[PDB]
């Protein structure tokens, strides 16, 4: 579901 | 898929010179773009983010530019700190890096002192010879070196050892391996290292007679 | 300050299985997403894995889809890489690094490296390294100064210890990077330029150590009459 590039961290 | 291609591979500069490397992305990355340093033995340390942004503790001599499929990383005035390895990366789409390029001290040619050393008896005995050609000190980095066994061109029966570039003297050293068995070794005299660099005005030959060491 | 320290490499045969740690330190690694980068001569630099800060979403790089399993322990402070299949491919020093810190961007690369474990997947099996001098003669010398050395010889795996009289002579020694040659096993030389007058009246020992092979050999290197 999510761009291996986006944000890893806690948001 | 996104190929990052540096250039040059090697760049030779002095102290206090201004150098620039470019990086080159095979499609357009926009900024997400990330400049690395790396010395011998050493991890990869992170030197500037989004193709500009300098991280913290990085001298204000650093600095990068490039958006879409060309970059560039610029080191105002040389220090000697930061002759290493650098690479780019970019952070689109996965993460793929480039060859690297190495940032190499630039000194004067010396012409390196040439050593050979035959084969030990106590190899022979065993049933193989090694012989041995040392090139020591020398700059630039690139040499030919050509082993002949009664002027017969030797040809991939040799391997090739460099040393890391000298932190005082800025030279390199070169050690060259000839094996044959201990059969082939005993049917010839002659055996000798034509060594080729720029710091020699005509091609350099050690050699020795078979026996006679 | 970050810290990451990675553990786990070794020399192993193709078709095993390794698992590669990391511990953190300095941040919160609960928090952050977590990397795997490897780097060897043949590939360069590559990247292998990824893993969100909950353990969740996972993504491979192609070459180690389907062999390799990234995981992490947030109650251990601790990343994971389960290798399977290894192929020598595989061999490389492996890294990991910390994802970069959370920002309104919508890439994100990394920024913390640790130090480093080193992976060798090869069929060949340990050997003790053979020890032969490097007589130094008139072929050896010039102005003065005379080279001489040993040859390590036909070992594996990485690495071997060289010193000279058992440590005590340090100046002029070159220690070469040891050659993988085509039959699996390595090779090294290591020398030492000493004045042509000290020939005569002193002694050169090179000292090998080979801890996988529990071999140390003491080689006295002697003159050539030539």
């Amino acid at each position: 579901n999510v761009d291996p590039n986006a944000n890893p961290n806690v948001d | 898929d996104i190929q990052m291609t540096q250039s040059p591979s090697t760049l030779s500069a002095s102290v206090g010179d201004r150098v620039t490397i470019t990086c080159r992305a095979s499609q357009s990355i926009a900024s997400w773009l990330a400049w690395y340093q790396q010395k011998p033995g050493k991890a990869p340390k992170l030197l500037i983010y989004k193709a500009s942004s300098l991280e913290s503790g990085v001298p204000s001599r650093f600095s990068g530019s490039g958006s879409g499929t060309e970059f560039t990383l610029t080191i105002s005035s040389l220090h000697p700190d930061d002759f290493a390895t650098y690479f780019c990366q970019q952070f689109t789409s996965y993460w793929t890096f480039g060859q690297g390029t190495k940032v190499e001290i630039k000194r004067t040619v010396a012409a390196p002192s040439v050593f050979i050393f035959p084969p030990s008896d106590e190899q022979l005995k065993s049933g193989t010879a090694s012989v041995v050609c040392l090139l020591n000190n020398f700059y630039p980095r690139e040499a030919k070196v050509q082993w002949k066994v009664d002027n017969a061109l030797q040809s991939g029966n040799s391997q090739e050892s460099v040393t890391e570039q000298d932190s005082k003297d800025s030279t390199y050293s070169l050690s060259s391996t000839l094996t044959l068995s201990k059969a082939d070794y005993e049917k010839h005299k002659v055996y000798a290292c034509e060594v080729t660099h720029q710091g020699l005005s005509s091609p350099v030959t050690k050699s020795f007679n078979r026996g006679e060491c | 300050q970050v810290l990451l320290v990675e553990s786990g490499g070794g020399v192993v045969q193709p078709g095993t299985s390794l698992r590669l740690s990391c511990v953190a330190s300095g941040f919160s690694f609960s928090t952050y997403g977590m990397h795997w980068v490897r780097q060897s001569p043949g590939k360069g630099l590559e990247w292998v894995a990824i893993i969100w800060y909950d353990g969740g979403n996972k993504f491979y790089a192609d070459s180690v889809q389907g062999r390799f399993t990234v995981s992490r322990d947030n109650s251990k402070n601790t990343l994971y890489l389960q290798m399977n299949s290894l192929r020598a491919e595989d061999t490389a020093v492996y890294y990991c690094a910390k994802a970069y810190r959370t920002s309104l961007d919508k890439k994100y690369g990394m920024d913390v490296w640790g130090q480093g474990t080193t992976v060798t997947v090869s069929s060949a099996s340990t050997k003790g390294p053979s020890v032969f001098p490097l007589a130094p003669s008139s072929k050896s010398t010039s102005g003065g100064t005379a080279a001489l050395g040993c040859l390590v010889k036909d070992y594996f795996p990485e690495p071997v210890t060289v010193s000279w009289n058992s440590g005590a002579l340090t100046s002029g020694v070159h220690t070469f990077p040891a050659v993988l040659q085509s039959s699996g096993l390595y090779s090294l030389s290591s020398v030492v330029t000493v004045p042509s007058s000290s020939l005569g009246t002193q002694t050169y020992i090179c000292n090998v150590n080979h801890k996988p092979s529990n071999t140390k050999v003491d080689k006295k290197v002697e003159p050539k009459s030539c």
